[PDB]
RNA sequence: GAUUCCUACUGUCCCUACUUACAAUUUUGUGAAACCACGAGACAAGGGAACGGGCUUGUUAUUUAUCAGCGGGGAAAGAA
RNA sequence: UUUAACCGUACCUAUACCGCAUCAGGUGUCUUUGUAUCAUAACAAAUAUUUUAAAUUAAAGUAAGUAAGGGAAUUCGGCA
RNA sequence: UAUUUAGGUAGCUGUGCAAUUUGUUUGUAUUGAAGUAUAUAUGUGAGUAUAUAUAGAAGAAACAAAUGAGCCGAUCUUGGAGGCAGUAACAAUAUAUGUAUAGAUAUAGACUAGGGUUUUCAAUUUAUUGAAGUGAAUCGGUGUUAUAUAAAA
RNA sequence: AUUGUAUAACUAGUGGGCACAUGAUUGUAAGAAUGAUGUGCAAAAAGGGAUGAACCUUAUGAAACAUUAAAUAUUCUAAA
RNA sequence: AUGUGUGGAGUUUAGCCUUAUUUUUAAGGACCCGUCUUGAAACACGGACCAAGGAGAUUAUAAUUAUAGCAAGAUAAAAA
RNA sequence: UACCCACACAUGGGAUCAAUAGGAUACCAUAACGAUGAAGGUCGUAAUAGAAUACGAAAGUAUUUACCUAAUU
């Protein structure tokens, strides 16, 4: 029905650099049977 | 905004309360709401101050892979227990409200229940780890919404 | 070694402003912009297709040619007293 | 096909399709020049040589 | 730098024993990765792509649904 | 003597530089008190930072000690 | 009038269902179109039709036409989210009244290269916003050159 | 014995094969290598050889009822 | 991919096909798909899970088959 | 208590359908730069101003046109 204040609950300053954590790159740039 | 799952049969001497997107751990409130379904509202909240002071313990029931034994998990015919603090705070948050709109309502404090429990999960917030060899892996966190409604007895 | 006990050494800086283009490309040692080729009068010819795009004419401001279009379509505004006077020349 | 894409090779456990290069942003490493690839052309583009008239 | 022998010396060995600190075992907080056709209990022989977890005939486990170890097997994982 | 023009003068020396980071790595020069019978090593000044789970009890690890009698019989080799 | 014929990998031919747009004809809709979720009937099968709930503005059928015209796979492309798992790996000084009394670890301070407001103060909780702050005849550069562009030692 | 026979036009896949019965060449011998005649698996269902690409009965749409073949009749398992 | 409420089975066995109102059970059948291969359930390779995207279309020159107009002749060559 | 199934209600995510001050192709007209200082760049100007956008000490709505720039005593 309602929400309170309280210490924990949520920021919006959080959010900010959340996203921009979450871009960036995927992807980048005596063995067996050995004889000579 | 987020709606209840109970279905309400009489609008007056029922109390609603609710905390969306609270920033603890999802699977450690759900092992400690488990069991105060279907308790008074005085009993609840002398319970859950001996789980900050460690006189009585937790039973982990569906997340519990990893948990030490102990004697105090006696008392629910169990034999794994813990004390998680932080997520015993929030919901002491929680019922500290419901006892105010019952003296603001005027309604009768000893004869209240807990009728309808839930948490449900919540989107994500993102993060960052450095690894060995220069690599870089998730480092995020997982929140939850808190749902809670109080009853009279009949 | 070669790797992360080498780059502390990294503290000299050798390109500049340029006075002619804008870019950080101006070798303070060979004393010649990379991108533009200052001290020579004619401009480099660029690398690649796509360096085209990115300062061609008409990304600018125009100071002048905004002008010259305008009095092709319109007819251009004269001065009364420049008219006059122009009619007395021989 | 505006790109300068090149396949990278085997021997990095990923696919033979050719990758854009560079850094520092969230494209660098994502497939080009092909038909199944996202922001990718289309195989047998149409074209204006194709026959609009008939004769009767 | 490469090789052999004498003297001294010693837990290298006969043959191992005892003490302390830090990680580990127990609690709170922040909270990942490799790997994954299906895996719902495990064996003896048979035939088969000539070394089966599943197919065919036989012999068999089970603490209210655990916790801490260990490196026999998954022809274990990495790299067309 | 209405004579001496133009530009920079805050702050950081490593948790305010470079290694994708509050990274046990790297980076030019100088100064720095007292005991210290060759010095070295070590300790103290000066200055800067810092707040709250359990314990005589596991196994196997990473370091540091001691060992009756024998003295290289261990081992590719007195490797440690 | 199959009392005679009917399996089938590679492969060849015939009859049919699904999607987007174009010409003509017929018709539906704010007492509710398209989409989506559950049932029922029907077809050998690709599929079709109806009923109930939700939502709020346009869609269907017949005769002909044009193709960017039907996915389980490619160590396929892009996005979202699992198990392993609250598991590995890291952080955790004392006081009944305190702007103090003690414990503990680390040598410290200036010029240049690099950084650019991080400086100082106020208000709200190593953050956010707003003000203030760098004063040169004698401290650096601007000057000379290293045998036809060189020095902040 | 056969109601047709004969003639043209256009076009795809394939060119690494293996097994059983009869009889051979090389080799001490091989689930070894290489030829000859017939039929199969590849591309072939159901029933039986406990299980098996090729062994034995046997021609092909959806079903119901009776008769046999191959093979079996202490029990698992229909049948003295 | 998850949360809450109500109802139901058992601890010795996931899912599928046939026949049954003992359908949260019983008797028979039944190794995981795609692909090279003489031969794959293979101790041969690819695949943890959902949505959307994704590969014999176009043009020039020849030939055969079907269709339409005229026929000892046939034709929208550029242009007007 | 855990494991499995059936039904009803709530989270998570942005697929499907409908719209659109955007793009693509063909045709027609034009085919106008600069020492009388071009194209391009750096720094500044708003009563309370950051991005974008317009403008030069005459500066955030018929003249002026800061400094480099072929840059030219
Ligand atoms: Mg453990
Ligand atoms: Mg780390
Ligand atoms: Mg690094
Ligand atoms: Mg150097
Ligand atoms: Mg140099
Ligand atoms: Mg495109
Ligand atoms: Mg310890
Ligand atoms: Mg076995
Ligand atoms: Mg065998
Ligand atoms: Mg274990
Ligand atoms: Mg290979
Ligand atoms: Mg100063
Ligand atoms: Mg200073
Ligand atoms: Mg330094
Ligand atoms: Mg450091
Ligand atoms: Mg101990
Ligand atoms: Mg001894
Ligand atoms: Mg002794
Ligand atoms: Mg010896
Ligand atoms: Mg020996
Ligand atoms: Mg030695
Ligand atoms: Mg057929
Ligand atoms: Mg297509
Ligand atoms: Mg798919
Ligand atoms: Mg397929
Ligand atoms: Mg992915
Ligand atoms: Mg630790
Ligand atoms: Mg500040
Ligand atoms: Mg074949
Ligand atoms: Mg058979
Ligand atoms: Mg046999
Ligand atoms: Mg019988
Ligand atoms: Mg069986
Ligand atoms: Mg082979
Ligand atoms: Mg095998
Ligand atoms: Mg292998
Ligand atoms: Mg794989
Ligand atoms: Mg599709
Ligand atoms: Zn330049």
């Amino acid at each position: 029905f309602s929400s309170n204040y309280a210490d924990h609950k949520i920021d919006l300053l959080s959010v900010e650099n959340k996203d921009f954590p979450k871009k960036q790159k995927k992807v980048k740039d005596n063995r067996d049977r050995d004889f000579g | 905004a987020i709606n209840f799952a109970y279905d309400v049969v009489d609008p007056t001497k029922v109390i609603k309360s609710q905390i969306d997107s609270a920033r603890v751990s999802f699977k450690k409130t759900r092992e400690t709401a488990n069991t105060l379904r279907k308790r008074s509202l005085l009993n609840a909240i002398s319970y859950l101050n001996n789980v900050v002071v460690k006189k009585e313990c937790v039973p982990m029931r569906r997340y519990a892979r990893g948990c030490g034994h102990t004697r105090q998990a006696r008392a629910f015919n169990q034999r794994k227990g813990r004390w998680p603090k932080k997520s015993a705070l929030a919901l002491l948050q929680v019922l500290e409200n419901i006892k105010e709109q019952a003296v603001e309502k005027g309604l009768e404090v000893e004869k209240l229940d807990l009728d309808h429990v839930q948490i449900c999960r919540a989107p994500k917030v993102f993060g960052r780890i450095f690894r060995a060899h220069g690599r870089v892996n998730p480092f995020n966190k997982s929140p939850c919404h808190i749902l809670v409604a109080a009853k009279v007895r009949d | 070694s070669k790797g992360t006990a080498s780059f502390g050494k990294k503290n000299k800086r050798n390109h500049t402003l340029c006075k002619r283009c804008g870019k950080m490309s101006y070798h303070k040692q060979l004393r010649k912009c990379a991108s533009c080729a200052y001290p020579q009068p004619k401009m480099r010819t660029p690398g690649s297709i796509k360096a085209r795009r990115r300062n061609a004419l008409g990304t600018g401001r125009m100071r002048h040619l905004k002008k010259v279009i305008h009095e092709h379509v319109h007819g251009k505004k004269v001065n009364p007293i420049l008219a006059a006077f122009w009619k007395t020349i021989k | 096909m505006q790109h300068s894409a090149v396949s990278w090779g085997t021997g990095r456990a990923i696919a033979r399709c050719p990758r854009i290069g560079g850094g520092g942003s969230r494209r660098s490493g994502q497939g080009a020049f092909a038909n199944f690839c996202r922001k990718g052309r289309m195989a047998h583009p149409t074209t204006t040589m194709r026959r609009w008239c008939r004769k009767i």
